[PDB]
């Protein structure tokens, strides 16, 4: 059983890098594969960000922002964070934090309450 | 069959590579295991009948070459190589079980060269290859893979 | 690549409501449905087109293969309003659908 | 044992005969000989993925 | 090899999955088929066949574990599971063989408590994964696919 | 097992691909191979090791059947299928082997008419799946592909 509390600017500006960071409490991000960003967007609904295994540090994106976004790993701070370039309006959503449990015999999600970012 | 069963024994590694269904076709199959298997009785078999040494010799030595070929099939069968006569894996070599160059060990060593330097690390690369395909299964029961 | 049918259900208490979703390539039997209450973030409902996830009500229920997926929920109890959401678990892309409301008047 | 003796509530017990075995099972009583069977199949959330 | 062999037994079956490889290696491997295989002559051998009652008993041990364990593996290759220790089928569960959640087996239960509640669902089971692999193939044969 | 063993024999080509696991299934698994497998001891037994003459002929039986298996196994590994009851190959056919068309052979012929029609180009044919498989490996062996 995990916590995930989001935080970061709930404004942004056009060519600007979003920067949102998610701390996790209750279990450790240097294993535990799946953690990830999900957004929100009013009007379009859900979609991946994508996510990290935290054991290796590889990532995966959605295709839709293969050149925009990164994700990576603070695991002393055991917190994680997702970093998007060249931010525009249309980028305006409910951005949250997610650690998605996949495997042979289990299968779970963890959802922390999210950070909604404005942007101009 | 049997027509260059050792031909590549003084090349080098990297030419013998070439010739490897050569050996191996010519581990399940002596001269005993072809008259055993024809249509027509052997005939000869009254003798080892007969006279219940010999016939249990012979058994010891079809029975040997059935358990030597498993054995390897199995180990091929853990590392993860099921088939192939050549595989990849991902064990690194470590440059102290040996410490020369691809350009080195694959145009100048023979294979009997190369089995006399690195005789003494065969376990530990044995026991690394293992640990690394239980490490993949381990991996691969997880559906967000990598 | 899933879209969710109708936008929106109005029902009596204690009514069963279903909700469909079509997918426009095989996600074969991975699909789950989640939970979105305002105000909160989507909770897991089912996995795998029929499992329940941990501490769900047997209201919940679904089935489907391939392409034609349904949720349903029997006895439909006003803590029901919500907006559920089907999401496909077959591919890389991970895409959800846009999401439906069901109402209880 | 002999067998039951008188009301005064007494047990005789005499050197015993009987087979050989009795000598092996003095050594052998701790061990058992089972079987290995190494498969077996139980439910998971996988599925072979047809490719 | 044997360093922990039933080390798993009275663990969960979730565990248990992670040693596969330790009671595999010693199917094919007792003593006997180790000083079988020496360079040298085992010496012993001539006792073998001086009597050879107790030659016959020796190759009907080696003989079966053979046997044993060719079984197994063509089960498996007849199922679709060339190789691997651990493969996923077609076959849906029925939930009348076993009705427990995931939460509960890979958990709570051992493997040898699992054989017991299970075993005379081992045919069916077996008979399903066989007609599972032949619909298999016959989807195969059809270049159109799925 | 043996509810149908040779059931296809009359029947067409095309049909008789459908029952392919039943004859497989067949090959290592005679009724002394179920009674050499039992949790009880079989008895008999004793028999066997009285008179080791009936020792010796019922293992030459059941080591035969386990070297007929085996060879053919690594005969379908070296041409590169390992395991699969069907598989697909580089080999293109000669049309001089045979010279039918598919509709005619598929539909027409049973196995054994076919087995009466090419047996004196099976060794050809056996010659050509090794040399392709060693081309595919000489060419897997190449990062950049085809
Ligand atoms: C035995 O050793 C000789 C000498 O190293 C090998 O000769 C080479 O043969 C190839 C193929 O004809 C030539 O391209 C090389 O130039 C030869 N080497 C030299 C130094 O002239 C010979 O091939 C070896 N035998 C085997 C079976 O590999
Ligand atoms: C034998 O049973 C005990 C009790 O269930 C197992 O103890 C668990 O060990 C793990 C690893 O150290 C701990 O994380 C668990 O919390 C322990 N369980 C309890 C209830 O305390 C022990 O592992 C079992 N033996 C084997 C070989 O699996
Ligand atoms: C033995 O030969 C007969 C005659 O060719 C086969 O009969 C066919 O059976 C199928 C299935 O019922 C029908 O669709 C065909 O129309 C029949 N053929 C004719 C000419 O009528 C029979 O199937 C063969 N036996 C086996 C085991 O295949
Ligand atoms: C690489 O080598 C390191 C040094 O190991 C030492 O030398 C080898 C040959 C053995 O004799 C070993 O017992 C000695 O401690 C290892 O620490 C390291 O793990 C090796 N890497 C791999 C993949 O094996
Ligand atoms: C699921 O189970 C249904 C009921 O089958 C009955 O119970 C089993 C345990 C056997 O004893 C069987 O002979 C009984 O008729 C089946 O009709 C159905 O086919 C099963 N599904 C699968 C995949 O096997
Ligand atoms: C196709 O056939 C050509 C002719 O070969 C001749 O007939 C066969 C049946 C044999 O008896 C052979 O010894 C004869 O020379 C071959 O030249 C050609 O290589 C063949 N193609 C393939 C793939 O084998
Ligand atoms: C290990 O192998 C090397 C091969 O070069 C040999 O020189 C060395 O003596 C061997 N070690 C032992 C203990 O035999
Ligand atoms: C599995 O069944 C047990 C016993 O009824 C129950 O306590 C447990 O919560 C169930 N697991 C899940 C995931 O519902
Ligand atoms: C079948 O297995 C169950 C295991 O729980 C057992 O109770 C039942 O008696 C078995 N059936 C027969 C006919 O032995
Ligand atoms: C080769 O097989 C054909 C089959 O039609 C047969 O007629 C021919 O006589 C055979 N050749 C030899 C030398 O036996």
């Amino acid at each position: 059983e995990v916590q995930l509390v989001e935080s970061g600017p709930g404004l942004v500006r056009p060519s600007e890098t979003l920067s949102l960071t998610c701390a996790v409490s209750g279990d450790s991000i240097s294993t535990n594969n799946g953690w990830s960003w999900i957004r929100q967007t009013p009007g379009k609904g859900l979609e991946w960000i994508g996510y990290i295994n935290g054991r290796s540090g590889s990532t995966r994106y959605n295709p839709s922002l293969q050149s925009r976004v990164t994700i990576s790993t603070d695991t002393s701070g055991n917190q994680f964070s997702l970093k998007v370039n060249s931010v525009t309006a249309a980028d305006t959503a409910k951005y949250y934090c997610a650690f998605f449990w996949s495997t042979y015999y289990k299968r779970f999600d963890v959802w922390g309450p999210g950070v909604r970012v404005t942007v101009s | 069959v049997f027509l260059g069963f050792l031909g590549a024994a003084g090349s080098t590694m990297g030419a013998a590579s070439m010739t490897l269904t050569v050996q191996a076709r010519n581990l399940l199959s002596g001269i005993v295991q072809q008259q055993s298997n024809l249509l027509r009785a052997p005939e000869c078999q009254q003798h080892l009948l007969k006279l219940t040494v010999w016939g249990i010799k012979q058994l010891q030595a079809r029975v040997l070459a059935v358990e030597r070929y498993l054995r390897d099939q199995q180990l091929l069968g853990i590392w993860g190589c099921s088939g192939k006569l050549i595989c990849c894996t991902n064990v690194p070599w470590n440059s102290s079980w040996s410490n020369r160059n691809l350009s080195e060990i694959w145009d100048n060593m023979t294979w009997l060269q190369w089995d006399k330097e690195i005789s003494n690390y065969t376990q530990i690369i044995y026991g690394l290859l293992e640990e690394s395909q239980n490490q993949q299964e381990k991996n691969e029961q997880d559906l967000l893979a990598l | 690549r899933m879209t969710q049918s109708p936008a929106i259900l109005s029902l009596s208490p204690g009514e069963r409501a279903t909700l469909s979703c079509r997918a426009s390539q095989s996600v074969d039997s991975r699909l789950a449905w989640y939970q979105q209450k305002p105000g909160q973030s989507p909770r897991l409902l089912i996995y795998d087109v029929s499992s329940r996830a941990t501490g769900i009500p047997d209201r919940f229920s679904g089935s489907g293969s391939g392409t034609e997926f349904t949720l349903t929920i029997s006895s439909l109890e006003p803590e029901d309003v919500a907006v559920y959401f089907c999401h496909q678990e077959n591919d890389w892309p991970w895409t959800f659908g846009q999401g439906t409301k069901v109402e209880i008047k | 044992r002999d067998g039951g003796s008188t009301n005064s509530t007494t047990e005789t017990f005499r050197p015993g005969g009987g087979d050989m075995r009795d000598n092996w099972r003095s050594e052998l009583y701790k061990y058992k000989v089972v079987k290995i069977e190494p498969l077996g199949v139980a439910p998971t959330r996988c599925k072979r993925r047809v490719v």
